[PDB]
RNA sequence: CCCGGCGAGGGGAGUGAAAAAGAACCUGAAACCGUGUACGUACAAGCAGUGGGAGCAUGCUUAGGCGUGUGACUGCGUACC
RNA sequence: UGUAACGGGGCUAAACCAUGCACCGAAGCUGCGGCAGCGACGCUUAUGCGUUGUUGGGUAGGGGAGCGUUCUGUAAGCCUGUGAAGGUGUACUGUGAGGUAUGCUGGAGGUAUCAGAAGUGCGAAUGCUGACAUAAGUAACGAUAAAGCGGGUGAAAAGCCC
C-alpha cells in the first residue's frame, strides 16, 4: 500500500489515508495536490525505479492545514567577547492527507 | 517523521557459538564485537543493546601472528604505590585463557553502561564443552 | 580548614541519613499492675517484676 | 521622575527561571546561576540542530549497511549501484524500508546488483 | 548629604571593599550621583513660528468647523445658570469663548463651568485653541486676532 | 475530621525537633504517646505536649474517640530566629541565632 | 469552654464583609527550610546540559494517538565576568 | 606516581610503495520553505513589488530601527467591588526587547492613542542595606578548688532551699 515521494526538497514514505506534515506549498487551505514525483510504490509486487520517478504513478492528496511549528529559540553567544544574540523561529508547514496511491 | 528505534522489550536476542581454534585474536574479536553490539542487525539502535549472545569456546587455542605469542604484553596497575604488573601472551594463556578474548573484545566495545551490558552477552570458555545447551545456541563462523 | 565551595542540600541530607534516631518498640508490662515501662527499669509508680520495692 | 524597578526586574528574572525549570540545584533556583544554564542550553540547542542532521544520517547509513550485508552487498557498493541505476531514494527511507519491509528492500539490492 | 568625610575603615588590611565616604552614591542612605538641580524647562519659540503655528491651527478650525464665529456674545447678569442655559440652544458644551471686550459678567459666569473657558482675544493660546472642542469668536475678536496675527 | 494543634515559637531548632517528629508519623495516637515518654530528648516533651493537646483538641471540639486516631501529618517548620552577640577573642563579635520552631500535629482517622 | 504549668501556645465559640484582617495584625515576591502525591535513583566517573530515547504516571479526545511530569540508555559538550 | 613514543583494542595486512573505481565525511555546495540589508529595476508610483541580482561570522568601534519602565498633556474622557494595581499559574502570539487573554490570590485603584520629560532597564564593582544559607547540629560552654546523699518546694530539681 505504501509509496515514497519527494516534495519539500525531501522524501516521505507515506501510506494511503494518513496525514503528513511537509514543507509549505503555494496552495489553498482546502484544495488538492497531485505529486507526480513518486519514487516508489510497494504492495504485493514492488514498483521500484530504474529511472528518476516511476512512469504513471501519481499521489493525490488533500491539504488539511497551513500552520506554524513550535517556536525554536536561537541563541548565539561568544564567551568573554561581549556578544550575544537572540532570535525566534516558527517554521511554516502544510499538513496533507493522502487520498490515492495509483 | 520519528524514525524507528529498537524497544528493549521487543528485542528478540539470539544465541550463537564460535569455535576460536586457530582464529586470529583480533579478527575474531572484531567480528565478536560487531555482533555483541548488534551492528549486523537492520534494527540497530546505538542506545539499545540489540546484539546477540555469543559463546566463544576453545579460547586457549586462539592464534596470533608474528612473535606476539611471547612479545605481546598485557600491563595493568594494581592501584598501588608502585604496583605495575605485566604478563605476556603465553603467560596469560597459561594462567587465564578467558582473559585474552575478554580483553580483546572489551577494548573494541564502547565504554559505558551499555558497553558493559553488551560485554555480559559474551561467554568465553577454555574448553570445548559449554553448559548453555538449554538455549540451542547455533553455530557461527 | 575551610570548604573550597559550599556543599548542597543533597550532601547535607546524605550526611543526615544516619542521624535519624530509633524508637523503643519494646515496652514491658508489669505482672501485677499492668503498667508499661522500659525493660529492666522500674515503673513510674514504683514496681518491678510484679512486686513493690520502693516507697 | 524616579523609577522603581522591582516589578520589571522580577518579571525578567522569573522569565529565565521558568526556562531553567528542571535543572539541578541552584541552576533552577538561583537567577545568577540559572541565567548561565539557560544561555548554555541555547548554545547547545543551536549546535544540536546541526548535529541532529549528522547523527540521524549515521544512524540510517548504519541501518542500510546492516540490511544490505544480510543480502550480500556492502553499503559502499549498494549506493553506487543505486546511483548508477538513477535511483533517487534517500538514506532516511532506505533505512525505514530496511527495518519495515525487507522483502521490498531486497528488490533495491537486486536493482543495485544489475549495475 | 549630611555626614562626615571620614573613611569608615582604612584603605587596606580589612578584607572589605575600599570605601572613602558614607555619602557615596553606591552606599545606602547617601548620594544620588547626578542629583537634579531646580531648572527652567522654558524653551524659545520664534515670533514667526508662534504666529505661523497660530495661523496654521486657527485656519484648520475653519476646515473642521470647530470655529463658530458670532456677533455680540454676552450674558445678561453674572450668573452661570443663564450661560449654561444659553449654550443648550447654541448646542455647545466644551468651548473656548474668545471675546474682544472682556465682560466681567460673562467672565464670572464661566469660572465655575469646567468645559467652558473665556479668554480675551489678546490672550489666545496654541494649546487652548486645539484643546477645546469648539471655539466661539466674537466679530470684534476675529477683527482683533486678524490684526494681531496679521 | 483532621483536628490540628500546634506549638508556635517553640524554643528549639527545627533540625532537632524534626528528629523526634520522624518517629511518630502515621502511628496510632496511643502508640505515639508512649514513644515520647521514653524518647530521651527535650523535643519529645515539646512534641508530646502538642500531640496530647491535639487529642483533647480532637475529642472535645469535633471528632471524639481516642482509639481510632492516627498522627496523619506531623511537621516542624523553622520559626523566627533571635539574633544575639557572642563576643570572641581579639575583639571580634559573632551572632548566635537562638532559633525557634513551629511544630504542628494533625490527628485524623 | 477545651489541652497546658490558675504559663507560652493552640482548638473551638463569637465579632466582622473577610480573622491564613487576631495585634509577631493590608498586599505578602525571592532566597532559604519543610509535609504529602507521580516518576527516576544503591556496577557507576567529570560545567550536570543539550540532540536522541525506552519505560512509568497522569489529561484528553478514544476504538490513531496527541499533551504533561519524570528520564533508564546513548552522540556531543571544560561555567560566567 | 602507571602500560604511557599508533588515541585504544588489536593487525603480517588493519603496514608501506604504485595504480584503479567505490563510499563516508563540514554550518562547504545543491534541494524546498521563511526573514532581512543594499543595487538595479518594469517602471510601478513617492512605495511595495511582476520582480530581479547580491549579500547577511564578528571584539574595539561607527551608522540605522525599535521594546519596556515612572511621570505630564490628550483624561472631570475610558476600564474598574458584576473585582484595579500588585502577587501567582496556564494558553495563545511577534524576528527580539515583549505583548494579549484568562484561573486563583488580592481588595482599590488603573489608564488607550499620539505627543512630551526622564532618578529609564544590573550578575559581577574584595559594590551598599536587609533577609537567609554553608561549614554543623560540628567547635565550644571561660581556670583540674570536688563533690555526695537524704528531705522540701515545684508541672519539672545535678544546679534552688534546709
Ligand atoms: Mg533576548
Ligand atoms: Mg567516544
Ligand atoms: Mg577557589
Ligand atoms: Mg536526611
Ligand atoms: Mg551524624
Ligand atoms: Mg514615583
Ligand atoms: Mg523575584
Ligand atoms: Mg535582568
Ligand atoms: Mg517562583
Ligand atoms: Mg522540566
Ligand atoms: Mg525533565
Ligand atoms: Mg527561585
Ligand atoms: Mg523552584
Ligand atoms: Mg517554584
Ligand atoms: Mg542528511
Ligand atoms: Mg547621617
Ligand atoms: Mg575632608
Ligand atoms: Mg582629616
Ligand atoms: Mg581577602
Ligand atoms: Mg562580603
Ligand atoms: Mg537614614
Ligand atoms: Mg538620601
Ligand atoms: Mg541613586
Ligand atoms: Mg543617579
Ligand atoms: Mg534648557
Ligand atoms: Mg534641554
Ligand atoms: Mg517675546
Ligand atoms: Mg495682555
Ligand atoms: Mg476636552
Ligand atoms: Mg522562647
Ligand atoms: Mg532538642
Ligand atoms: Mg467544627
Ligand atoms: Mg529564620
Ligand atoms: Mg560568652
Ligand atoms: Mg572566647
Ligand atoms: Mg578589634
Ligand atoms: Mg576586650
Ligand atoms: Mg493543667
Ligand atoms: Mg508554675
Ligand atoms: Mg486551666
Ligand atoms: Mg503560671
Ligand atoms: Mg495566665
Ligand atoms: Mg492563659
Ligand atoms: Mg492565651
Ligand atoms: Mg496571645
Ligand atoms: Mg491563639
Ligand atoms: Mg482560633
Ligand atoms: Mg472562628
Ligand atoms: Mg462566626
Ligand atoms: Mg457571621
Ligand atoms: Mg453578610
Ligand atoms: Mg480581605
Ligand atoms: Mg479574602
Ligand atoms: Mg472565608
Ligand atoms: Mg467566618
Ligand atoms: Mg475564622
Ligand atoms: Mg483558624
Ligand atoms: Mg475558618
Ligand atoms: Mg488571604
Ligand atoms: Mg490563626
Ligand atoms: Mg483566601
Ligand atoms: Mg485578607
Ligand atoms: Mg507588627
Ligand atoms: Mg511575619
Ligand atoms: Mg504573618
Ligand atoms: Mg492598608
Ligand atoms: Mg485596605
Ligand atoms: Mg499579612
Ligand atoms: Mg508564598
Ligand atoms: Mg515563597
Ligand atoms: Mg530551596
Ligand atoms: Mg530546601
Ligand atoms: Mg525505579
Ligand atoms: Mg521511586
Ligand atoms: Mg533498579
Ligand atoms: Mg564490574
Ligand atoms: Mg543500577
Ligand atoms: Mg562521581
Ligand atoms: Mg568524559
Ligand atoms: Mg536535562
Ligand atoms: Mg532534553
Ligand atoms: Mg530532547
Ligand atoms: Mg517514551
Ligand atoms: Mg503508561
Ligand atoms: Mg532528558
Ligand atoms: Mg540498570
Ligand atoms: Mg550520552
Ligand atoms: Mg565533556
Ligand atoms: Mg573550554
Ligand atoms: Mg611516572
Ligand atoms: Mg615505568
Ligand atoms: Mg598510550
Ligand atoms: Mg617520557
Ligand atoms: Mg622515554
Ligand atoms: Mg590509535
Ligand atoms: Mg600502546
Ligand atoms: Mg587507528
Ligand atoms: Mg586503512
Ligand atoms: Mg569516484
Ligand atoms: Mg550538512
Ligand atoms: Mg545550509
Ligand atoms: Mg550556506
Ligand atoms: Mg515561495
Ligand atoms: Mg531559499
Ligand atoms: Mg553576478
Ligand atoms: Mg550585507
Ligand atoms: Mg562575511
Ligand atoms: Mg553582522
Ligand atoms: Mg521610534
Ligand atoms: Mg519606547
Ligand atoms: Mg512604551
Ligand atoms: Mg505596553
Ligand atoms: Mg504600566
Ligand atoms: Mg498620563
Ligand atoms: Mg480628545
Ligand atoms: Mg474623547
Ligand atoms: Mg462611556
Ligand atoms: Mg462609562
Ligand atoms: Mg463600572
Ligand atoms: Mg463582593
Ligand atoms: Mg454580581
Ligand atoms: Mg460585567
Ligand atoms: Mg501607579
Ligand atoms: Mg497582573
Ligand atoms: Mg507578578
Ligand atoms: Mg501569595
Ligand atoms: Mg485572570
Ligand atoms: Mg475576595
Ligand atoms: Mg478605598
Ligand atoms: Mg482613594
Ligand atoms: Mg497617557
Ligand atoms: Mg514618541
Ligand atoms: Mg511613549
Ligand atoms: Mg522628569
Ligand atoms: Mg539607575
Ligand atoms: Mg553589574
Ligand atoms: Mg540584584
Ligand atoms: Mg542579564
Ligand atoms: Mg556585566
Ligand atoms: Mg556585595
Ligand atoms: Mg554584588
Ligand atoms: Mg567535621
Ligand atoms: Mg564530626
Ligand atoms: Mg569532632
Ligand atoms: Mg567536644
Ligand atoms: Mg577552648
Ligand atoms: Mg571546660
Ligand atoms: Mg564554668
Ligand atoms: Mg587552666
Ligand atoms: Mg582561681
Ligand atoms: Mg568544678
Ligand atoms: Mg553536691
Ligand atoms: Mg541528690
Ligand atoms: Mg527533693
Ligand atoms: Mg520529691
Ligand atoms: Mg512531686
Ligand atoms: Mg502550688
Ligand atoms: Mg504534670
Ligand atoms: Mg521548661
Ligand atoms: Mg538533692
Ligand atoms: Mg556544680
Ligand atoms: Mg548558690
Ligand atoms: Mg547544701
Amino acid at each position: 500500500m505504501y509509496a515514497v515521494f519527494q516534495s519539500g526538497g525531501k522524501q516521505h514514505r507515506v501510506s494511503e489515508g494518513q496525514t503528513v506534515r511537509l514543507e509549505k506549498l503555494d496552495i489553498a487551505t482546502g484544495e488538492t495536490v497531485e505529486f507526480a514525483e513518486v519514487l516508489m510504490i510497494a504492495n504485493g509486487e514492488e514498483v521500484k525505479i530504474g529511472v528518476p520517478f516511476v512512469d504513471g504513478g501519481v499521489i493525490k492528496a488533500e491539504v488539511v492545514a497551513h500552520g506554524r511549528g513550535e517556536k525554536v529559540k536561537i541563541v548565539k553567544f561568544r564567551r568573554r567577547k561581549h556578544y550575544r544574540k537572540q532570535q525566534g523561529h516558527r517554521q511554516w508547514f502544510t499538513d496533507v492527507k493522502i487520498t490515492g496511491i495509483s | 517523521m520519528k524514525t524507528f528505534t529498537a524497544k528493549p522489550e521487543t528485542v528478540k536476542r539470539d544465541w550463537y557459538v564460535v569455535d576460536a581454534t586457530g582464529k586470529t585474536l583480533g579478527r575474531l574479536a572484531t567480528e565478536l564485537a560487531r555482533r555483541l553490539r548488534g551492528k549486523h542487525k537492520a534494527e540497530y539502535t546505538p542506545h539499545v543493546d540489540t546484539g546477540d549472545y555469543i559463546i566463544v569456546l576453545n579460547a586457549d587455542k586462539v592464534a596470533v601472528t608474528g612473535n606476539k605469542r611471547t612479545d605481546k604484553v598485557y600491563y595493568h596497575h594494581t592501584g598501588h604505590i608502585g604496583g605495575i604488573k605485566q604478563a605476556t601472551f603465553e603467560e596469560m594463556i597459561a594462567r587465564r585463557p578467558e582473559r585474552v578474548i575478554e580483553i580483546a573484545v572489551k577494548g573494541m566495545l564502547p565504554k559505558g553502561p551499555l558497553g558493559r551490558a553488551m560485554f555480559r552477552k559474551l561467554k568465553v570458555y577454555a574448553g570445548n564443552e559449554h553448559n548453555h545447551a538449554a538455549q540451542q545456541p547455533q553455530v557461527l563462523d | 580548614a575551610v570548604q573550597q565551595n559550599k556543599p548542597t542540600r543533597s550532601k547535607r541530607g546524605m550526611r543526615r541519613s544516619h542521624d535519624a534516631l530509633t524508637a523503643v518498640t519494646s515496652l514491658s508490662v508489669d505482672k501485677t499492675s499492668g503498667e508499661k515501662h522500659l525493660r529492666h527499669h522500674i515503673t513510674a509508680d514504683g514496681y518491678y517484676r510484679g512486686r513493690k520495692v520502693i516507697a | 521622575a524616579r523609577v522603581k524597578r522591582g516589578v520589571i526586574a522580577r518579571a525578567r528574572h522569573k522569565k529565565i527561571l521558568k526556562q531553567a525549570k528542571g535543572y539541578y540545584g541552584a541552576r533552577s533556583r538561583v537567577y545568577r546561576v540559572a541565567f548561565q544554564a539557560v544561555i548554555k542550553a541555547g548554545q547547545y540547542a543551536y549546535r544540536d540542530r546541526r548535529q541532529r542532521k549528522r547523527q540521524f544520517r549515521q544512524l540510517w547509513i548504519a541501518r542500510i549497511n546492516a540490511a544490505a550485508r544480510q543480502n550480500g552487498i556492502s553499503y559502499s557498493k549498494f549506493i553506487n549501484g543505486l546511483k548508477k541505476a538513477s535511483v533517487e531514494i534517500d538514506r532516511k527511507i532506505l533505512a525505514d524500508i530496511a527495518v519495515f519491509d525487507k522483502v521490498a528492500f531486497t528488490a533495491l539490492v537486486e536493482k543495485a546488483k544489475a549495475a | 548629604v549630611t555626614g562626615s568625610g571620614k573613611k569608615p575603615w582604612r584603605q587596606k588590611g580589612t578584607g572589605r571593599a575600599r570605601s572613602g565616604s558614607i555619602k557615596s552614591p553606591i552606599w545606602r542612605s547617601g548620594g544620588v550621583t547626578f542629583a537634579a538641580r531646580p531648572q527652567d524647562h522654558s524653551q524659545k519659540v520664534n515670533k514667526k513660528m508662534y504666529r505661523g503655528a497660530l495661523k496654521s491651527i486657527l485656519s484648520e478650525l475653519v476646515r473642521q468647523d470647530r470655529l463658530i464665529v458670532v456677533e455680540k456674545f454676552s450674558v445678561e447678569a453674572p450668573k452661570t445658570k443663564l450661560l449654561a442655559q444659553k449654550l443648550k440652544d447654541m448646542a455647545l458644551e466644551d468651548v473656548l469663548i474668545i471675546t474682544g471686550e472682556l465682560d466681567e459678567n460673562l467672565f464670572l459666569a464661566a469660572r465655575n463651568l469646567h468645559k467652558v473657558d473665556v479668554r480675551d482675544a489678546t490672550g489666545i493660546d496654541p494649546v487652548s485653541l486645539i484643546a477645546f472642542d469648539k471655539v466661539v469668536m466674537t466679530a470684534d475678536a476675529v477683527k482683533q486676532v486678524e490684526e494681531m496675527l496679521a | 475530621m483532621e483536628t490540628i494543634a500546634k506549638h508556635r515559637h517553640a524554643r528549639s531548632s527545627a533540625q532537632k525537633v524534626r528528629l523526634v517528629a520522624d518517629l511518630i508519623r502515621g502511628k496510632k495516637v496511643s502508640q505515639a504517646l508512649d514513644i515520647l515518654t521514653y524518647t530521651n530528648k527535650k523535643a519529645a516533651v515539646l512534641v508530646k505536649k502538642v500531640l496530647e493537646s491535639a487529642i483533647a483538641n480532637a475529642e472535645h471540639n469535633d471528632g471524639a474517640d481516642i482509639d481510632d486516631l492516627k498522627v496523619t501529618k506531623i511537621f516542624v517548620d523553622e520559626g523566627p530566629s533571635m539574633k544575639r552577640i557572642m563576643p570572641r577573642a581579639k575583639g571580634r563579635a559573632d551572632r548566635i541565632l537562638k532559633r525557634t520552631s513551629h511544630i504542628t500535629v494533625v490527628v485524623s482517622d
